[PDB]
């Protein structure tokens, strides 16, 4: 069905980065009409500004110099009901370091009922030049290697001990 | 030998009797009135029949009576007292009446009358002319009761009309008929109901049914302790369910807006209609009840604009609930019988939470498994005793008869034959017979090849092939009629059977779609050489033969129930029909007609009663429907079970006796096999002859080390721990693994250590034993195979190619990892070994069942070849009326103008033999069978729009299949299991470690009587022993616990605070009294309390009671927690659980339990392994199919918990078609191959039909087998215990 | 849809005439949609006169031929919609037809009573 996956925070200068704001309904059989708004506040600024608006399968970027022709839609497509408000950056820079807001507005249609709700998703992005490996993977790899090494050491120690044991037993008998 | 009972004879007999009475044994069954004529005098002179004769009995000689004859064995004793006091026994009126009563034409007259009346009550709205028939019917019933009274008397004395209990019914019906003839009282339906009692006159007149009914009544009366124990257990579990769930099914989702500032209470006073409810609450599309809710996070959720409330009516018309003790008992009975229990399971889980599936697991294990099983095992012992006594007495009677015969013997002391000779041996040699058998098999394979989308060259090929086959068979019959004796050709049942088949085939040729199925009957000719098809033939023949009276009784019972249901509620279904149908027309299942009433009765017998009961209670009141349905179950199920058990025992023992050798007559197949073997051997020897004519202790010093390395408990424990870890790591690969980066990485690296460790273990074993030992062991082969799969996956991933399809499937095969656990666990391995040895035993019966199901599948294919196609409005799924789109051409023409139209076809249908096999599996399991019946009975033709009930009488096809391939085949399976148990010279589910404490615990039940406590004489203390020593304090305590049970039942949902306080204080008083008894028992049984298990149970019960009340009032005042409060206020039931004491009908049950738990635990371990593997593979594959049918937002394969919930649900086969239906989608417009799933890249939203079918057929087969052995273990343990 | 009505009722001139029109339906009687039409005709083939109706509440058309002598004496909830005719006149002799529509049932409940005015 749907899964709510938080985005990543390691955009690398000169490369591409996908910001995924996934907001999904509590019941998937429902009919909705969803649109979204993204606002961005740099590391060195106070107020959030609006950067793009996506409604009815048309993307509208604001007159913004830090995103002019550098962000394209990479969310749900072909539908008026959106459960994936992702966007794509085709050339990451250092002005793309800051905090993003993903405002998603949902209008659910039930029997003689029209509910208007809202969600907000906060995404923090720090831009680097070399993607540093994460502590989880580094520690896991080191631990797997040390565990293999210690297991092998224990096994070989026991083999040599048993060889000496059985040689002594055979010589005794 | 017998005087005519003259005037002087009667006078002298009366004088002697009177003299003996003034001066002031048992009857013999051999000639009791109504049995037969004793052979003491053999025949009787023909010059005297039906005349009052001297009573042929010394015991009744001292009484006043006489005897009559009817030209037959039957003899009836008539009272010599005057009929009504104005009719002497010598009066010609009485003599003529006796003659008529004894004549057999009289009995045949009654038979004709009552059977015609039975055919007449089948009518639903009889016309005017039936009143004349009814009048003549009541007249004919008169002149028979009158004859009976004129022969014996009304109430004169003994041997009068009314002394035999079965004549009360006739008088009752006579007076009822002639009372309602003129007097106007009561409603029509109630009056018309009572004429069904005239059907019991069938039991009265037809011989044998009297004895059968008497035996059934005696058996029911014998069955009392099991019934009361079952009621008590259902009551205890109903109390548990009522406490845990109470108003939980009243949860719904109410709007958050409630415009016009209307409060919830202000809204739920003007809401009456479903569409009005639909505006304020949340209904799923097409559902009739509002969607259920939940407060915990594990329970169900509902949309954004809807909050959760506890107001409304319960689901299923308000009949499915736990609010009231009675409704909770109804639900617990339904869950006992497993009838539609999947809906209750899902509703309860959604309302309360998935954590409460433990309740369902426990109850399905305790009631739906154990109590039903022991009901069966207690009714089976009645048979094993009654039949033993009957055979013993029959043997004694036969021995006495033989002795009497010996005593009596001692007291006595050319034209055409010359040319017919050739055919005499040309049509009876093995070659022709084996050729005929091969032709039969080829014809079967040829006819199991038709299919719906058949091409015309194929169709005519089939036609000509069947023509050739029927010509061959007609020729082979004419070569036995014109070439052999026409009069000797009819002395063999196989000859008559073949003649019948060939005439039917000729009729079809030189002529419907049903005549072509009578060729399928020929496959029974192989029964003459296959000694399991012969066993099935014997089973069916015994059903219609020796045990035919039981079948007749069952038929009468079903007919009576159908008629009673029709009469009671047939007009209710017609008037009050908009209560149960939105279209305001009759539902599929109703009782307006006799056929439909009989279908409902058949459904209830099969085990599907609650769905129809809801509509019954909606249309025709609650009490009436409840009594009718409950009586139907209790009687019909008992009679069907009696038939099953009697037929099984007869076919097992009375039929199989090895009286003759294995085919004492030289079998043609055996002769042909011998000739073939000899010819092959000779040819091979000649060919071989012609061909020959033409032409350093180091290696040991390390191998011993490694061998001893893989022996230690340390190594074994380490590897088992690694197996557990590697298996458990698979449960985490949910659809949510993407949002758990750390755990994903740790697992992606842990699999590598696991692979390395297992490869090292494999190499160590290789060097430990060596190829000879390693590759000759199946467990080692399995482990090596799993290691190979893992190694291939690792190599592929390390070298890339991770997107390759075959490699992805091989990765999916990682779900077999847990199977490595099925070598190191002793219970698992022992159970697997015990299970493997039974496959060859049942292979033959499995093949016979496959053959029978193939015959049924071919018949079904011929009947419904591609006739389930329908024009469907996809918006709402409404089949278009046949008046608008009569066929495929018009449906397609409508596709051009409209948008949402489809010439849809059922996924499980009868298009070919495989799909027919699947449909028959669904029908035999009663899961999804109803859609198939509806589509079948709506059949019209190929490329024709189905019409409602156009082929209504195709229900008989399914009825016949259920009676034959689901009842008799199961009987055969059980029969071939029982004899397997018998062939052995001498438990095989237990391990060696469990054997020792099994033997140790054996003595626990067989314990010597406990030493009585000494009498202490001490001041006050002595009187307290005198108080608690006698059977008055104990009985008062028992009735106190009963009263406590009643005050626990009194609770309901919505009761007032006054009731709450009253019950709380009554329970406080009960706790005070129960503590008082315990303290008194302690101070009177110093140092002997705690020396009897029941006293320790009482002490712990008292303590848990006080503690439960204290924590209950503490949680209420502070730390509000409804769920934990409910759980704590559940130790009150300890008091009622203490009631099992003092009843030697529950303690033995519990001891049988505690005897069987070891084997049950081992089998459950194996079943959990299988369920774990299947759950993992389900997460792997079916985690992205469309959410439809039985797969929804709460019961899916998207997580380990959901997968295990579904697998537990279908372990019993409950709703296994609902989960399979979504998976059968392969291609659009019922699919979306390019479907985007946010948060993942698994594009595609439907599964592989082949993998789904194998999954859901294999799993149910394994579950059925495992439960069969689970039943066997407890049955054997009960056999030993009793 | 069973309607129990007397075949013929004789009422003395100047007295009160209670014509019973009772019916039986499984479904609960609800006034939001219960429908009743009371009609009068001089003969079987004569025209019918609409005087007493029930669409939502009791409505009396007060026809000139009955003036104000017709009232309601029944209860839809108790399934009796009989009316009360006071001071019966000789011209009142005729036929009364009782038409009932109780949803969701679709059958039309007809009840015919032939009232004859006695001296
Ligand atoms: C050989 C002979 C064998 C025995 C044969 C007879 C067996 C059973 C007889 C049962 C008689 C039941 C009489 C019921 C009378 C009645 O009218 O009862 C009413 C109550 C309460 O209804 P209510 O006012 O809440 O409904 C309000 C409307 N609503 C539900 C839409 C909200 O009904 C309730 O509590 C439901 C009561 C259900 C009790 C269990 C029924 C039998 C099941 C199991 C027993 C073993 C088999
Ligand atoms: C006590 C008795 C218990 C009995 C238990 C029975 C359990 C149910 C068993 C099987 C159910 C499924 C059977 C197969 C369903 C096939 C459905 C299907 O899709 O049908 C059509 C397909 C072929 O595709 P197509 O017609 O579109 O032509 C494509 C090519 N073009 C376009 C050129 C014409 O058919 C195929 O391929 C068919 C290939 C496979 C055929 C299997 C037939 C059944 C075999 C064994 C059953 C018994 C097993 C016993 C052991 C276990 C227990
Ligand atoms: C949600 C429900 C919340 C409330 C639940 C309340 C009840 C649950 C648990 C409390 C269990 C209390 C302890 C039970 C065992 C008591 C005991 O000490 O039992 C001893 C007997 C073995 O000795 P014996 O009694 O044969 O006497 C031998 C000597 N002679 C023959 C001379 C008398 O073992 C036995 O019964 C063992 C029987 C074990 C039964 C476990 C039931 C679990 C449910
Ligand atoms: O049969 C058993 C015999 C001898 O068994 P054993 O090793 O002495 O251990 C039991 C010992 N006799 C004891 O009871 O006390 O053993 C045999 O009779 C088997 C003889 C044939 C097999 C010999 C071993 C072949 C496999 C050796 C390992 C090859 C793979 C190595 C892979 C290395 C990495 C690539
Ligand atoms: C779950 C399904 C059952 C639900 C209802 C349970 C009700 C009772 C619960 C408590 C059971 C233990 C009470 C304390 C021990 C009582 C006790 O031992 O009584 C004595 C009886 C055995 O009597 P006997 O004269 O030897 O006859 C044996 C046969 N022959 O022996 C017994 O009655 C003891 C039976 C214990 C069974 C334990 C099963 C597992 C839990
Ligand atoms: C009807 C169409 C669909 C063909 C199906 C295949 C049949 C030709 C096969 C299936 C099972 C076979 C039978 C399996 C077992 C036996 C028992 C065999 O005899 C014994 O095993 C005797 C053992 C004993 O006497 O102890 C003789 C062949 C026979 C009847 C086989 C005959 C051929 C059968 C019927
Ligand atoms: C032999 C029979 C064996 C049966 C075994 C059944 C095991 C059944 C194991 O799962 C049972 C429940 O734990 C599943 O639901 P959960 O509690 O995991 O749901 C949690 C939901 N939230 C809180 C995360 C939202
Ligand atoms: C070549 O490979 C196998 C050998 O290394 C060992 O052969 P085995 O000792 O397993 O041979 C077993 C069979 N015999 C030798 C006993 C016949
Ligand atoms: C989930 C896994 C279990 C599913 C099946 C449970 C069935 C229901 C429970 O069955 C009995 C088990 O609790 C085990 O009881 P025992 O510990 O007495 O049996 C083993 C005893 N030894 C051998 C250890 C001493
Ligand atoms: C001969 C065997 C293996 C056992 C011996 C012990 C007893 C009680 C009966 C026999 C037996 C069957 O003959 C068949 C089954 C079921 C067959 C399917 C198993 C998956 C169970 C089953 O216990
Ligand atoms: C980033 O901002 C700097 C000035 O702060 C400007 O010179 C540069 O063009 C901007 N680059 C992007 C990619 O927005
Ligand atoms: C993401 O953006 C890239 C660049 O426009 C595009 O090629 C790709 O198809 C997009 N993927 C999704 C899932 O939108
Ligand atoms: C980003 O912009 C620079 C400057 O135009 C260009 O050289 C580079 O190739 C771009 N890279 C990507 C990935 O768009």
């Amino acid at each position: 069905g749907c899964v709510e996956v938080d985005s990543e925070t390691e955009a690398v200068y000169g490369m591409t980065f996908k910001i995924l704001c996934i907001s999904c309904k509590r019941r998937s059989e429902t009919n909705a009409e969803t649109f979204t708004e993204w606002t961005f506040r740099q590391k060195g600024t106070e107020e959030f500004v609006k950067i793009l608006r996506y409604e009815n399968e048309v993307l509208q970027l604001e007159e913004d110099e830090r995103f002019e022709g550098r962000v394209v839609w990479n969310g749900s497509r072909g539908t008026k009901d959106l459960q994936d408000l992702s966007i794509f950056i085709t050339n990451v820079t250092y002005n793309h370091s800051g905090d993003y807001e993903c405002h998603v507005y949902r209008l659910l249609f039930f029997e003689n009922y029209e509910h208007n709700t809202s969600v907000v998703k906060k995404i923090h992005i720090e831009v680097v030049d070399k993607a540093n490996r994460d502590m989880a993977s580094i520690v896991s790899e080191i631990m797997m290697y040390v565990l293999i090494v210690v297991l092998t050491i224990w096994l070989v120690a026991e083999m040599i001990y048993c060889y000496k044991k059985i040689a002594a037993a055979t010589e005794t008998a | 030998s017998f005087v005519h009972f003259t005037k002087q004879s009667l006078a002298l007999i009366e004088q002697r009797i009177a003299e003996r009475k003034s001066k002031e044994p048992k009857p013999s069954s051999d000639l009791e009135a109504g049995k037969q004529l004793p052979f003491i005098y053999g025949d009787i002179p023909p010059g005297m029949v039906s005349e009052p004769l001297e009573d042929l009995d010394p015991y009744y000689a001292d009484k006043k009576t006489f005897i009559v004859l009817n030209k037959g064995k039957t003899i009836f004793r008539f009272n010599a007292t005057p009929a009504l006091y104005m009719l002497s026994p010598f009066s010609p009126l009485r003599r003529i009446s006796i003659k008529i009563l004894v004549h057999s034409l009289f009995s045949m007259l009654i038979m004709c009358t009552i059977l015609t009346n039975c055919i007449f009550m089948t009518m639903n709205n009889p016309p005017d002319w039936t009143k004349n028939v009814e009048y003549t019917f009541t007249g004919i019933y008169t002149f028979e009761s009158l004859v009976k009274i004129l022969a014996r008397g009304f109430c004169v004395g003994e041997f009068t009309f009314l002394r035999d209990p079965w004549n009360w019914l006739d008088f009752v019906v006579i007076v009822f008929a002639y009372l309602t003839e003129f007097v106007n009282l009561g409603n029509v339906s109630a009056l018309r109901t009572f004429r069904v009692l005239r059907a019991l006159k069938t039991i009265s007149v037809i011989p044998g049914l009297k004895t059968i009914v008497g035996a059934l009544i005696q058996s029911v009366k014998k069955l009392s302790d099991v019934m009361i124990l079952t009621v008590f257990c259902l009551s205890v579990f109903a109390l548990i369910g009522l406490q845990l769930f109470m108003g939980n099914l009243k949860h719904k989702c109410f709007r958050n807006s409630l415009e016009n500032n209307e409060t919830l209470e202000s809204i739920m006073n003007t809401l009456e209609s479903e569409e009005d409810f639909r505006k304020y609450f949340y209904y799923l599309e097409g559902s009739k009840d509002a969607l259920l809710c939940g407060f915990s996070t594990d329970s169900g959720q509902c949309p954004e604009g809807y909050t959760c409330v506890k107001i409304g009516r319960n689901p299923d018309y308000g009949y499915t609930s736990f609010d009231t003790f009675s409704w909770a008992f109804l639900a617990l009975f339904r869950l006992m019988t497993q009838d539609y229990w999947e809906n209750l399971y899902q509703q309860t889980l959604r309302a309360a939470g998935k954590t409460y599936m433990i309740f369902f697991v426990v109850v399905i294990f305790l009631g739906s498994f154990y109590l039903i099983n022991l009901i069966l095992a207690v009714v089976a012992m009645a048979y094993e005793e009654q039949n033993q006594a009957n055979i013993e007495e029959a043997k004694q009677k036969e021995l006495e008869f033989q002795q009497m015969l010996d005593r009596l013997k001692k007291e006595q002391e050319p034209y055409w034959i010359k040319f017919k000779k050739c055919i005499y041996f040309i049509v009876m040699d093995p070659f022709v017979d084996l050729a005929i058998t091969i032709c039969i098999v080829l014809n079967t394979l040829f006819m199991a090849m038709e299919h719906h989308p058949m091409t015309e060259e194929f169709k005519n090929v089939l036609a000509i092939g069947n023509l050739v086959f029927t010509g061959i068979f007609a020729a082979e019959m004419v070569l036995k009629l014109i070439a052999m004796d026409p009069y000797e050709y009819f002395q063999v049942g196989w000859n008559i059977f073949d003649s019948l088949i060939v005439t039917l085939s000729l009729v079809e040729l030189f002529l419907l779609s049903v005549l072509r199925s009578f060729r399928l009957l020929r496959v029974f000719k192989l029964a003459k050489s296959w000694p399991t098809l012969n066993m099935l033939i014997k089973i069916i023949g015994n059903s219609v033969g020796a045990l035919g009276n039981l079948t007749l009784v069952l038929a009468i019972i079903v007919f009576i129930f159908a008629v009673v249901g029709m009469q009671l509620f047939g007009k209710s279904y017609k008037e009050c029909v908009c209560k149960i149908n939105d279209d305001c027309t009759l539902p599929r299942w109703h009782m307006n007609d006799f056929f439909h009433s009989f279908l409902i009765v058949f459904r209830v017998l099969c085990g599907e009663w609650i769905e129809t009961m809801w509509d019954c209670m909606e249309v025709a009141g609650q009490a009436m429907c409840l009594i009718v349905y409950m009586m139907v179950m209790v009687i019909g199920n008992l009679v069907v079970l009696n038939l099953f058990l009697a037929l099984l025992l007869s076919s097992f023992s009375s039929d199989n006796l090895t009286a003759i050798e294995e085919d004492p007559d030289a079998n043609n197949l055996q002769i042909a096999v011998t000739r073939i073997k000899k010819g092959i051997n000779y040819v091979k020897q000649t060919l071989r002859e012609f061909i020959l004519k033409a032409f350093g202790k180091i290696w040991w010093n390390i191998r011993k080390t490694c061998y001893k390395i893989v022996e230690h408990s340390w190594f074994e424990s380490f590897i088992v721990l690694m197996i557990l870890l590697s298996s458990g790591a698979l449960a985490f690969e949910d659809i949510y693994i993407e949002r758990k980066k750390t755990i994903k990485i740790i697992l992606e690296y842990a699999d590598k250590i696991f692979t390395y460790i297992f490869i090292l273990e494999m190499l160590l074993k290789w060097i430990a034993y060596g190829y000879k030992t390693y590759f000759t062991n199946a467990w080692c082969w399995l482990d090596f195979l799993i290691v190979d799969v893992s190694l291939v996956t690792l190599v592929a991933n390390t070298l890339g190619y991770s997107d390759l399809g075959p490699i992805k499937s091989l990765r999916t095969l990682r779900a077999l990892r847990p199977l490595r656990a099925l070598s190191r666990f002793e219970g698992m391995r022992v159970v697997v070994n015990a299970l493997i040895g039974a496959i060859p035993s049942i292979m033959n019966v499995l093949l016979v069942c496959l053959i029978f199901w193939l015959i049924f599948s071919i018949m079904g294919v011929n009947l419904f070849a591609g006739k389930f196609y329908e024009c469907i409005n996809t918006t709402d799924g409404s089949r278009f009326p046949a008046s608008q789109v009569p066929n495929r051409s018009e449906c397609f023409a409508l596709m051009n103008v409209s948008q949402n139209v489809r010439w849809k076809n059922l996924k499980v249908n009868f298009d070919n033999v495989g799909l027919g096999y699947l449909s028959l599996l669904q029908v035999a399991t009663f899961k999804g069978w109803t859609i198939i019946m509806y589509a079948a009975v709506d059949s019209v033709n190929v490329d024709k729009q189905p019409k409602y009930e156009y082929s209504l009488y195709m229900y008989i096809y399914f009825v016949v299949f259920i009676i034959f391939g689901s009842f008799f085949t199961l009987n055969l399976f059980i029969g071939v299991i029982i004899d397997n148990f018998n062939q052995q010279k001498k438990d095989i589910f237990m391990t060696e470690e469990q054997k020792k404490y099994y033997n140790a615990m054996k003595k626990l039940g067989s314990k010597k009587p406990q030493k009585p406590i000494p009498r202490p004489g001490n001041k006050i203390q002595g009187c307290i022993f005198d108080l608690v020593t006698n059977q008055a304090f104990d009985i008062s305590i028992m009735v106190l616990i009963c009263l406590n049970m009643v005050t626990m039942m009194v609770e309901k949902e919505g009761q007032s605070q006054h009731m709450t306080e009253v019950l709380y204080w009554i329970n406080v008083v009960f706790i005070i009294l129960f503590t008082g008894e315990c303290v008194l028992k302690l101070i009177s049984l110093r140092h002997y309390y705690f020396t009897v298990g029941w006293n320790i149970f009482d002490f712990v019960v008292v303590i848990i009671s006080i503690v439960g009340m204290f924590l209950a009032d503490l949680i209420e005042t502070y730390f509000v927690s409804p769920t934990l409060f409910r759980v704590i206020r559940l130790a009150r039931i300890g008091r009622i659980l203490r009631l099992v004491k003092g009843a030697k009908g529950i303690r033995t049950l519990l001891f049988a339990l505690m005897m069987s738990l070891p084997a049950l635990f081992n089998i459950g371990l194996l079943l959990f392994l299988v369920m774990f593997i299947y759950a993992i593979f389900g997460m792997s594959n079916f985690a992205y199919v469309k959410k439809e049918d039985g797969i929804n937002d709460m019961f899916n394969f998207e997580t380990f918990g959901n997968s295990m919930i579904c697998l537990f649900q279908i372990t019993t086969s409950a709703g296994w078609d609902g989960l399979l239906a979504p998976i059968l989608n392969s291609k659009p417009p019922d699919c979306d191959p390019k479907k985007v799933h946010p948060g993942s890249s698994v594009e595609g939203d439907c599964g592989n039909p082949s993998v789904g079918i194998f999954y859901f057929v294999s799993y149910i087969i394994i579950s059925f087998l495992v439960v069969v052995n689970m039943y066997i273990a407890v049955i054997l343990e009960n056999f030993s215990v009793a | 849809m069973e309607v129990t009505v007397p075949a013929t009722l004789n009422v003395l001139n100047g007295s009160d005439a209670r014509l019973p029109c009772t019916f039986n339906s499984c479904y609960t009687v609800n006034h939001k949609q219960f429908s009743l039409n009371w009609t009068y005709q001089e003969c079987n083939n004569c025209s019918e006169e609409m005087f007493l109706q029930f669409r939502m509440k009791i409505i009396n058309l007060k026809l000139e031929r009955f003036q104000d002598r017709v009232e309601f004496s029944g209860n839809p909830s108790k399934y009796d919609v009989s009316v009360m005719l006071r001071n019966v006149q000789p011209e009142d002799e005729g036929i009364y037809n009782c038409y009932i529509m109780n949803p969701p049932d679709r059958h039309r409940g007809h009840g015919k009573i032939h009232l004859q005015v006695l001296m």
